[PDB]
Parts: C-alpha cells; sequence; structure tokens
C-alpha cells in the first residue's frame, strides 16, 4: 500500500497524513451463459435463393 | 429430370472387363452425391466403391487392387471400369445420395441421408456362355374363361444366365400385370412367370403380346398368347 501512496504525489518522502487510494475490486470467479432451451434452426436457404 | 440412371450393361466372362456407368440427370456429378451400394437379396449388404475424386489415400481393406474407377465431372456421368470381376459378385448395385452438413439442410447436425437412388443394371459374370430364353405361351383354360377373369401369360424357361424382362402389349397393358420371379433350378437354369388377369370376353378379340428381353444374349421375343384353339 505504501508504494502507491509514494508514487501518487510524485515524491519520495511524504509528510505525515492520510491520502486517497484506489478501491477494492473483485475479479469474477465465473462467467456463466444463460439462454433458453432452443433447438430449432432458422431456415435461411429458403431466405436466400 | 433429376434421376440416377445405370447404363453400360453387358456379358462378362472370367478374364474380361466391362465399363459400367451411373449417369446423373438434372444435377451435375461435379458437386453431387454417388454411393455404390451392392445388394444381394436376402442377406446383408456392403458399400464398397471408394471414389471421391482428388486422388488421395482413402480405400477399404477388402477390394485392394480389384475395383478401379475414374472420374468425369462435366459430362454428368461416371464410368466404372470394374476390372478383375469375380464370379462370386452376383449382385445388382445402386448409385445413391447422402447428406453432409454445409447447406441449409444442416446448420447444426451430422448428416448422412441416402435419399435418391438408381434403378440398377443386370450384369452377370458367368464362366459359361449366355443362352437365349425359351418363351412358352401359357394359354387360358376353360376354368379361366368361365371364371370371369382369364389368366394367361408366357413362361420363360431354361435361360442361363439372367436376366429376362417381360412386358405386356408394348406397354399397352398395365392393369393386372404381376411378374413371378425366376426359379433356381438344380442345374442352374432359370424360369420366371408373368400373369395378367384379363377380362374373359377379351380372349381372342384382344391380342396379348408378351415382350421377353434378354440383354446379355441380345434376344427379344414378341410371343403371342393365344387361347386353346384345337
Amino acid at each position: 500500500p505504501l508504494s502507491e501512496t509514494k508514487c501518487t504525489l510524485k515524491s519520495f518522502t511524504v509528510e505525515k497524513g492520510i491520502y486517497q487510494t484506489s478501491n477494492f475490486r473483485v475479479q469474477p470467479t465465473e462467467s456463466i451463459v444463460r439462454f433458453p432451451n432452443i433447438t430449432n434452426l432458422c431456415p435461411f436457404g429458403e431466405v436466400f435463393n | 429430370e433429376v434421376q440416377l440412371v445405370e447404363s453400360g450393361g453387358g456379358l462378362v466372362q472370367p478374364g474380361g472387363s466391362l465399363r459400367l456407368s451411373c449417369a446423373a440427370s438434372g444435377f451435375t456429378v461435379s458437386s453431387n452425391y454417388m454411393s455404390w451400394v451392392r445388394q444381394a437379396p436376402g442377406k446383408g449388404l456392403e458399400w464398397v466403391s471408394a471414389i471421391y475424386s482428388g486422388d488421395s489415400t482413402y480405400y477399404a481393406d477388402s477390394v485392394k487392387g480389384r475395383f478401379t474407377i475414374s472420374r468425369h465431372n462435366p459430362k454428368n456421368t461416371l464410368y466404372l471400369q470394374m476390372n478383375s470381376l469375380r464370379a462370386e459378385d452376383t449382385a445388382v448395385y445402386y448409385c445413391a445420395r447422402l447428406v453432409g452438413a454445409l447447406t441449409n439442410i444442416v446448420v447444426s447436425g451430422d448428416g448422412g441421408a441416402f435419399d435418391i437412388w438408381g434403378q440398377g443394371t443386370m450384369v452377370t459374370v458367368s464362366s459359361a456362355s449366355t443362352k437365349g430364353p425359351s418363351v412358352f405361351p401359357l394359354a387360358p383354360s376353360s376354368k379361366s374363361t368361365s371364371g370371369g377373369t382369364a389368366a394367361l401369360g408366357c413362361l420363360v424357361k431354361d435361360y442361363f444366365p439372367e436376366p429376362v424382362t417381360v412386358s405386356w402389349n408394348s406397354g399397352a397393358l398395365t392393369s393386372g400385370v404381376h411378374t413371378f420371379p425366376a426359379v433356381l433350378q438344380s442345374s442352374g437354369l432359370y424360369s420366371l412367370s408373368s400373369v395378367v388377369t384379363v377380362p374373359s370376353s377379351s380372349l381372342g378379340t384382344q391380342t396379348y403380346i408378351c415382350n421377353v428381353n434378354h440383354k446379355p444374349s441380345n434376344t427379344k421375343v414378341d410371343k403371342r398368347v393365344e387361347p386353346k384353339s384345337c
């Protein structure tokens, strides 16, 4: 955590205090797909020639 | 119009060769289907002829060095130079179709649907020579005349080898025609039948012509079927 604080204000020694940082982020553990049960095939040969 | 027609039938002797043909009509063979199913009545079958053009390694480990065949796409006809024909290949083949996966018929799926066939040809590989069929007019009897429906025909007997095709009145008689398949004699001869149920009032007044055709022997007999006129 100190590294971001040091490079945020563009110095090396920073005066005593508290400074804003980034916020906690959560990486998605899964990426699911949810589609209805559809098996029918669109007839496009009748649509094209 | 779209039809698979077999052609190029003739007599084959042991040590000879012959060029069969399956011609597609309507659809060009350049981008169409051809599956050569070999059928022997009563038992299992087998698909053998492995010719998908481009000439690479695709063959079945049963007919190595026997069945040779060529490709001709623009003429819409394929020829089968079936060399080294064995005498134990008595079967009538059929060139047919299939289904793959590309076009609108399949977007998701597998395919494999033989759906359009030919009519087949009758080629017999026999060591002995061909013999002209004998046509014997089976005349109506008194019971057939008095029974309302007369039964008449012409027996094809003692012809070797196959085939014999029987037609009635050069295609002018179709109702009641029923063809009884050939019999396998103990000596190897064949005998078939063709009976048409006709009105009894048409006996004598209406001529009954049976056309018997044998292509390997190239004999056509236009036999007259007449009643018993003693």
